[PDB]
């Protein structure tokens, strides 16, 4: 009855009667938002008057049977329910000790974080006009890359049972939860959304500065600066650096297998429904992951999923910056005596393209290229991105530089569409387009320096429109969800008719197994162990 | 309500309900709600029909 | 010898310390509306009168007026250029606007009333004042349910829209007074409907909202609008652009940079064209959005100033007065302002008020930058630049050291022909390499001081822990968000720090200096082994610095405290913890709250009492639910019944359970069930 | 949909040249980018352009100054002629109840001569001001004889003082219906000021502002031990800062308006309804290091029914000082003193027996007022972070970033001043000590003149230091500027010698 009396004596007034029938629950929050909204008179001056008047605390009535009215010295501390600060301390000292001491076990997100810092081993402050990298990143380190729904399902049940929601469909998580604080309860408010601090994952748009995992954001403040920087490394790994990268591995040798099928939509559906990664069907993960890779992206797209409007080629992904795009079919000649027809994109563009190991931004008219600015790692990687984009620039000039038939084909002997020949003829060897490219001399300004044909910066000399970076390019993931239209072939044609996405940029070096995954729909096994197979 | 339901549901529905609305060149972007409607009473019938 | 700390420019060049002529850290301490009248309606003097049909309030509309005569700012804007430069603006985008739009339309589904609230003070014309967000809108909800217009009650925004609609259509508005029911003739409804201050209105403040998301959704895919990010962000925006424009090979091209304002800009804003571009972006889309999007501009087309108190002589009395009883300036402007205000309110058609399309100026500064990409210029000299509502940075560059002039006339003119007066006083020239924008300084480096207002230092006051923890928090943030150096949060956090301890009164136990608590505070350190562990608020040394800003203080001393120490400390079982309000922050714009672990920390308590007004209806429902379903606090529920087909049966289940196994007295649950039943009987009529 | 008294205004929110919204929408539908620009610019004015004026070496004008009365001060509180109760008296600072803090002080002075007037506020019946002295006097002998000690003493309701806080002064509320047809009912004056020229004393103020003294003035908080490699940076950098400006006398100035600013709402939320004693205390360590309490004067507050922040509440301040208002006395225009007796001054041959005086005025303050005061310790990181700015911009170029020889080399010598037409140059602290009292007196001193003339004044700056570089800079109006200058400089002192300070600087910019 310690309840009910107050929404009775709430039901005599008709204006609350009314309020209290016609909005149903599902609106509740949007009513818990009417408050008056004044008691906001300075905190700092309304505390500091509390805090010299005696007894601003508000405790329960059993302080009686627990703490005493006199302290040690005789000081009051109580009222007629009112309490001064002084019994917060004294009982600080001297109450009733407990072992439940228990406590790191909800709160495992924080000593996480005490003992990265425990191991922290740091380094030497190299400063440096350190530039922003406009990355995107996570912020809840170690969350096993869960989305908010999921997990506060999990949380309420694990919390509130007796009202848990209506999903009810029958991981293990539930069971060692209920297990493990069964009976020793702490703060049930503070548990439920300390566990949604620790689990659910949330990941946004930053500058850093070379930080890739959650642990290297959460000491953010520590490394990054205004023209400083402190390599500190706290000695462990986290889920959602290499969770992600078992799925990505499964689903680039699921393509790489599909190509031969039949209809390679068909097997890569039935792969997807029955292939388990880390006891988690594959299908939800790519319904949950965000995760931008072409795999992943295709494999999602099989199921009618939304992704970034990408022209996707060599390897880099693509985004619209600006311009329009014009179909202008058009004739080209070979070095070998051989007629090509292509599809020279009219229009002006200008693109951000963005790869694994460098970035990279250009401006491009009808068969022009123009300001291609470039950074990357490796002189390799310098080298595949200029190569690539002398590809994409279309001029005659690059037309000159082809050497050889041109007949490169799928792992199924399929004839690829020309622009991938020409990527993978120059891939292995395009050392002759930068000597029938162009020089021009350049000013050494703002620190862009050239670079030569035989892999060598220079001073006062470049090619055309070539720019090499310092420190990295600005990125940029744009947000688009545009839908798609995949075809039997694993092409990718959204709206416009022009590829996205092909089996033919999507292997790089051996892959390496972290998170256990099994198949279970179609052959798929001849690269597993034969042992496998049997079994 | 769009992504949700391309969630909760089949892609054989998805293209049933792009054929009921090039019946009538019903675009989904807006009709939204109908697309809910259309693939709701598509899964029911299904539903009723099985096992049976 | 006497002192000049400017001198020092003579060593250091000034972008390296610019900081020092910023004095302040916050900010320092009814006529002027009038000033603002006669300012907007001379820049707009081209005979464009209209008494109004429905507010009879006369209306200058001066779009596609004369073309500017005198150098001087003017409020003439060709309607045919501002839709022609939108255009082009899609031709550089590809249907990027229906994408915005598509995420505008998932806004406008889910969207209920709540974004209503989170936002600074609104105006509620059920008293004719200020006040805040929740109380106009009960207010304003509980007028509407005192006559049929209820479709609120479905919660979604629209309806409320529609409720806004139905009641512009009513002729008689009962308003109730907190009885004397009797007020609120249909003219004044409208005109007061329309009423501004500073600071929008209560229905167009839902509107405005839609219209800014919108241009959010339009200016997150642009990069020269680099507005709605702050900060760092804002960093990468200025050396892009640099390398855009600065980098181009065989160097005869001559870059230049100017960094300007545009003076009195607000003031000259047309809703009309807003009108225009939010139509053009809604070419062809279905019918009622351009309707509900079209909202807040047309309001603004006939949008009333409040002035309020005035001098005593309330403002509804400036209408039967002779023009002597005054000063020769208050004389003269109302001479110039009497006949254009109604009802003790200002007529003002062409206006726009600072802080209400910010946004969407943008968009429109946006789109004059890039009406100069050489495709639009068919000329030598060809610019880029970044856009804020007022004050913008612009490079201009031309081979020719001729005609950069000619470059920058072209900006000019185009601006004054969109409406943006561009101020020839807050700008300056240079070569491309330094200059300003927005309190951004760029002279070969970066510096944040736009919103480098170093933090309230101060406790935020409401725990032991939580404040300790979101002060340093805040630190934290400023340091990595409003970057400043690490020394200064050095200094900022033993401030705080300080601060903190004579607070709450505890310094420490090895100092001698007494408190009305030191002593408890001593014993308790006499009686400690391990010194460090003991909690700040408990006596303890300070031993945050950077690399742990982040670590809670309970977790980073966790290890070292004694074993007593926290078993008589975290334990749960204390009687101060009583289940009220949480982490409730929301500073005013976003409001953020960030708080960490709390054991045993429940010290700020009891604020003082102070029992249409009756607020005692909403929270009072919303705080029985919670008291009847914890999960109300964590997780948005989820149920279609009503409250009490809910709390009934969840009362009787209750009932059940702790009578069975549990226990209660027999008598106690006939009673209980029998006051159900009471309540049952009574939801049924 | 859009009804009626909603489309009514829609089809009347259209441009003048359509007549229904329906028509303007297929109008907006159906349009021709046809590229109308070229030709609305080919039809306007060659004269509507953004003629570009060139910047030189020799366009830059030094700034105009106003010309007429001097000066004079509205500072809040003394900044150098206040004079300190040294008492030595470490009471454990238990809650040190303020005024029996101070009757000691009192007791602490011998020679109490007769109230004598010397400077009136020149016009105004000043005896209130010594009267109301007296009484001051008087209650502070008629506390041991309420057989209890009150904890604060509430002046009684007197007729001198009721004048001095103008509680009696107070006009009609009257409605406007009522008062009709009145002879003096005209408007309030509400005049704009006049323009105070500017004096010579405000730069000798900011000159001992600068300077180190005696005593500490800090209680700087511990730090954590310090890792590797920052956190050795950040010690070596604040407090290296900390012990050059530990000491400066811009820290006493900082907490004398933190504590009387305190004591003051702190009463004003309590004394809500009656008059209350104001003691102006200060605090600071001996160089022995013993904890030494300061006194500079008493202050009367009025009526404190505070319902609102803006709220105004009249106070009366007297201070103590030794120096003579006969030497300037156009500074003291707000101001009336009292020889209010002679002091010992011991020196390295006896002492000289000085007289003391008493400066009293009356002003107003609100609870904002005041909160813009409790936290002057701002000016403290403004000064170091415009400090430590420095030490990254101009140290962002190397690979090892100049921070420790930024400090550590005395040969690196700073232009700061010129007294004998000859560039003085200095050394780091006297800088530090500089800005940090460059923030202080802005925080006290401030005004929006001050605010209009550093928007103003960050634009010439940035072009001078532009033209210093060789990068050809340009102006659009260069009158407009100057005018918007001279239009925020009216009378602030502070102003007036930041603006004396920026034109000798551009005459010594090399320019």
């Amino acid at each position: 009855m310690e309840r009910i009396k107050e929404l009775r004596d709430l039901m005599s007034q008709s204006r609350t009667r009314e309020i209290l029938t016609k909005t149903t629950v599902d609106h509740i929050a949007i009513i818990k938002k009417y408050t008056s909204g004044r008691q906001e008179k300075n905190p700092a001056l309304r505390m500091k008057w509390m805090m010299a008047m005696k007894y601003p605390i508000t405790a329960d009535k059993r302080i009686m049977e627990m703490i005493p009215e006199r302290n040690e010295q005789g000081q009051t501390l109580w009222s007629k329910v009112m309490v001064s600060s002084l019994a917060v301390t004294w009982w600080n000292r001297n109450g009733p000790t407990t072992s439940t001491v228990h406590y790191p076990k909800v709160y495992k997100t924080y000593f996480e974080k005490v003992e990265r810092l425990k191991h922290g081993t740091f380094g030497p402050v190299h400063f440096r006009n350190q530039v922003k990298i406009r990355r995107r990143v996570d912020v809840n380190p170690g969350h096993a890359d869960l989305s908010a729904k999921e997990a506060q399902d999990v949380i309420m049940e694990v919390v509130f049972p007796n009202e848990v929601g209506a999903r009810i469909l029958t991981l293990t998580i539930t069971k060692e939860k209920k297990e493990e604080l069964q009976d020793c309860k702490i703060a049930p408010l503070m548990v439920a959304y300390m566990l949604e601090r620790e689990l659910v994952r949330k990941t946004r748009f930053l500058p850093v500065a070379g930080g890739t995992s959650s642990v290297y954001i959460e000491v953010l403040h520590l490394t990054q600066g205004t023209c400083w920087e402190q390599m500190y490394t706290p000695g462990g790994e986290v889920r959602n650096d290499d969770v992600d990268q078992s799925l990505i591995i499964a689903a680039r040798n699921i393509v790489r297998r599909a190509t031969v099928s039949t209809d390679p939509l068909a097997s890569l559906l039935e792969m997807c429904h029955s292939t388990q990664i880390g006891g988690i069907r594959m299908v939800d993960i790519l319904r949950q992951n965000p995760t931008e890779e072409q795999a992943v992206d295709i494999c999602k797209a099989a199921m009618g999923l939304r992704i970034s409007s990408s022209f996707s080629f060599g390897g880099f992904t693509f985004k619209r910056t600006s311009g329009s795009s014009v179909k202008k079919e058009e004739e080209v000649l070979t070095g070998n005596l051989q007629t090509l027809k292509i599809r020279v994109h009219e229009g002006y563009e200008e693109f951000t393209m963005v790869g694994r190991r460098a970035t990279a931004i250009l401006r491009k008219a009808t068969r022009r290229l123009i300001q291609l600015i470039v950074s990357g790692r490796d002189e390799q990687s310098i080298a595949e991105a200029i190569i690539v984009a002398m590809v994409f620039s279309q001029e005659d000039c690059m037309i000159k530089a082809v050497r050889g038939d041109l007949n490169f084909v799928n792992r199924a002997n399929q004839r690829l569409n020309p622009m991938h020949q020409l990527l993978r003829h120059f891939q292995k060897d395009a050392k002759v387009l930068f000597q029938n490219w162009g020089i021009e001399p350049i000013d050494n300004v703002m620190g862009m320096i050239g670079i030569l044909p035989d892999m060598t910066p220079s001073t006062e000399m470049s090619l055309r429109g070539v720019r090499v970076s310092k420190m990295g390019v600005d990125e940029y993931s744009s947000t688009e969800r545009v839908v798609v239209s995949i075809d039997r072939f694993l092409r990718v044609r959204d709206q416009r008719g022009n590829v996205l996405l092909s089996p033919e940029e999507v292997s790089e070096t051996q892959g390496t197994e972290r998170l256990t995954i099994t198949y279970s729909s179609s052959m798929m096994w001849e690269i597993n162990g034969p042992e496998s197979v049997l079994v | 309500m769009e992504d949700f339901v391309r969630q909760c549901f089949n892609p054989m529905i998805v293209e049933l309900a792009e054929k009921a609305m090039k019946e009538y060149g019903e675009d989904p972007k807006i009709e939204t709600n109908k697309f809910a409607a259309i693939c709701t009473h598509l899964e029911v019938c299904f539903m009723y029909s099985d096992f049976h | 010898m006497d002192v000049n700390p400017t001198l020092l420019f003579l060593k250091v060049p000034a972008q390296n310390a610019i900081s020092t002529t910023f004095p302040y850290t916050g900010d320092p301490p009814t006529g002027y509306t009038m000033d603002t009248v006669n300012r907007t309606h001379q820049y707009s003097e081209k005979g464009k009168w209209t008494t109004n049909t429905e507010t009879g309030a006369p209306q200058l509309n001066p779009i596609d007026g004369p073309l500017p005569d005198n150098h001087e700012p003017s409020g003439y804007a060709q309607t045919d250029c501002v839709l022609e430069a939108m255009a082009f603006l899609e031709e550089s985008h590809p249907g990027i606007f229906e994408n915005s739009c598509l995420e505008t339309m998932e806004v406008v589904q889910q969207t209920r009333v709540d974004k209503l609230t989170q936002g600074r003070q609104t105006y509620d014309w059920t008293l004719n004042r200020n006040q805040p967000a929740a109380t106009a809108l009960a207010n304003t909800i509980e007028v509407f349910r005192s006559n049929d217009l209820t479709a609120n009650e479905s919660g979604r925004l629209i309806d409320f829209l529609k409720d806004v609609m139905e009641s512009m259509d009513k002729e008689e508005m009962e308003i109730t007074a907190h009885k004397k029911k009797q007020r609120l003739n249909k003219k004044s409804y409208l005109i007061r409907a329309l009423t501004l201050n500073t600071t929008p209105g209560m229905q167009i403040r839902g509107f405005v909202y839609f219209v800014e998301t919108l241009a959010r959704s339009i200016c997150e895919k642009l990069e020269q609008s680099g507005l709605p990010v702050g900060g760092n962000e804002k960093k990468a925006k200025l050396a892009n652009v640099v390398r855009k424009m600065m980098t181009n090979s065989q160097d005869t091209e001559l870059s230049f940079t100017i960094t300007g304002d545009n003076t009195k800009w607000n003031e000259n804003q047309n809703p009309r064209m807003f009108l225009a571009m939010i139509t053009y972006i809604t070419r062809n889309q279905p019918d009622w959005f351009r309707n509900v999007l079209s909202i807040a501009p047309i309001m603004f087309s006939n949008k009333m100033a409040r002035l309020g108190k005035g001098y005593q002589i309330p403002a509804e009395m400036l209408a039967n007065i002779d023009l002597k009883y005054f000063n020769e300036s208050t004389r003269k402007k109302i001479e110039k302002i009497r006949p254009l205000l109604i009802d003790g309110t200002a007529s003002l058609s062409p206006g726009m008020m600072m802080g209400m399309f910010n946004m969407l100026s943008t968009v429109l500064g946006v789109s004059i930058l890039n009406l100069g990409q050489k495709r639009y210029t068919k000329t030598t000299y060809w610019w880029d630049g970044l856009q804020s509502s007022d004050d913008f940075a612009l490079i201009v560059n031309a081979p020719n050291h001729e005609g950069i002039q000619a470059g920058v006339d072209r900006f000019y003119r185009t601006c004054k022909l969109v409406g943006i007066n561009m101020s020839k006083k807050k700008s300056y020239i240079n070569r491309t390499g330094t200059f300003e924008f927005t309190s951004f300084f760029y002279r070969y480096g970066f510096v944040a001081n736009f919103s480098m207002e170093l933090p309230s230092f101060g406790v935020s006051g409401i725990n032991e822990s939580a404040d300790m923890s979101i002060g340093v928090t805040v630190i934290k943030n400023n340091m990595i968000n409003n970057d400043l150096g690490p020394a200064t949060a050095q200094m900022a956090l033993q401030l705080f720090i300080k601060d903190y301890r004579y607070t709450y009164r505890c310094h420490r136990g090895d100092t001698q200096i007494q408190t009305r608590r030191s002593f408890e505070l001593k014993k308790l350190w006499e009686q400690t082994r391990s010194k460090a562990g003991l909690l700040v608020s408990d006596g303890g040394p300070n031993l945050y610095n950077i690399r742990n800003l982040h670590i809670p203080e309970v977790c980073l001393k966790w290890e070292l405290m004694d074993e007593d120490y926290q078993g008589r400390l975290c334990n749960p079982l204390n009687p101060f913890v009583s289940h009220k309000e949480i982490e409730s922050a929301n500073n005013a714009g976003p409001a953020k709250s960030m708080e960490y672990d709390a054991v045993a920390t429940t010290h700020s308590w009891i604020p003082k009492r102070n029992r249409l007004e009756d607020e005692q209806m909403y929270q009072k429902c919303c705080n029985l639910f919670e008291k009847f379903f914890p999960s109300s606090s964590y997780r948005r529920p989820v149920g279609i019944s009503s409250m009490v087909e809910a709390m009934v049966s969840r009362a009787r289940i209750d009932a059940r359970i702790d009578f069975e196994s549990g226990r209660i007295k027999k008598e106690e649950f006939a009673e209980i069930m029998k006051i159900c039943s009471t309540i049952e009987e009574l939801r049924r009529q | 949909e859009i009804t009626g008294t909603m489309r009514r205004l829609a089809d009347q929110s259209l441009p003048p040249n359509f007549s229904s919204l329906e028509n303007f929408r297929a109008y907006v539908d159906g349009f021709e980018p046809n590229g109308c620009i070229e030709g609305k610019l080919s039809q306007m004015s060659k004269e509507v352009n953004a003629r570009i004026e060139p910047f030189l070496k020799t366009t830059p004008r030094p700034l105009r100054l106003p010309d007429g009365p001097p000066c004079s001060q509205r500072s809040k509180f003394l900044l150098m002629d206040a004079l300190k109760l040294s008492i030595e008296d470490p009471s454990h600072e238990g809650e040190g109840i303020p005024l029996y803090d101070a009757i000691k002080c009192m007791k602490t002075f011998f020679g109490w001569k007769e109230p004598n007037i010397i400077k009136p506020h020149e016009k105004g019946i000043n005896p209130n001001y010594l009267l109301a002295w007296k009484q001051v006097l008087a209650e502070l002998q008629d506390i041991e004889n309420e057989e209890k000690i009150p904890k604060k003493k509430n002046m009684k309701k007197t007729s001198q003082l009721k004048w001095a806080l103008g509680e009696n002064m107070a006009p009609e509320k009257v409605d406007f219906e009522d008062c009709k047809d009145v002879s003096d009912l005209k408007q309030y004056d509400s005049d704009e000021p006049e323009p105070r020229s500017l004096a010579s004393w405000i730069q000798s103020e900011f000159n001992k502002a600068c300077e180190l003294t005696d005593s500490s003035w800090i209680e700087l908080d511990e730090i954590g031990e310090d890792v590797a490699p920052i956190e050795h940076i950040a010690s070596m950098r604040r407090n290296y800062f900390t012990a050059e400006v530990s000491h400066c006398r811009a820290t006493e100035y900082i907490m004398k308006g933190v504590y009387i600013n305190t004591a003051l709402l702190n009463a004003s939320c309590a004394a809500m309804d009656d008059f209350q004693l104001i003691p102006m205390i200060s605090k600071c360590r001996t160089k022995e290091g013993r904890r030494k309490t300061n006194l500079y004067g008493f202050i009367i507050k009025g009526r404190s029914h505070l319902r609102n922040d803006t709220d105004v509440v009249n106070f009366v301040s007297m201070e103590f000082s030794l120096t003579d208002p006969r030497l300037e006395p156009h500074k003291w225009e707000k101001y009336c003193v009292l020889e209010i007796g002679d002091m010992l001054l011991r020196t390295a041959i006896g002492q000289v027996s000085r007289p003391m005086f008493l400066y009293v005025r009356t002003n107003g303050t609100s609870k904002i007022k005041m909160k813009w005061g409790m936290e002057m310790r701002r000016c403290l990181l403004q000064s170091l972070q415009q400090i430590e700015s420095m030490i990254e911009a101009e140290s962002s170029v190397k690979e090892k970033d100049m921070t420790k020889e930024f400090f550590e080399n005395k040969s690196e010598t700073w232009p700061i001043g010129e007294s004998p037409k000859g560039v003085e140059e200095g050394s780091i602290g006297k800088v530090c000590r500089t800005l940090l009292a460059k923030s202080v007196f802005n925080s006290l001193y401030a005004s929006p003149q001050l605010e209009g003339f550093s928007a103003e004044s960050r634009r010439l700056l940035l072009i001078v230091q532009a033209l210093r570089d060789n990068l050809e800079p340009g102006t659009f109006d260069l009158g407009g500027l100057y005018e918007a200058i001279e239009e925020c400089l009216i009378n602030d002192p502070w102003v007036l010698l930041n603006a004396s300070w920026f034109n000798s600087f551009l005459t010594h910019a090399l320019r």
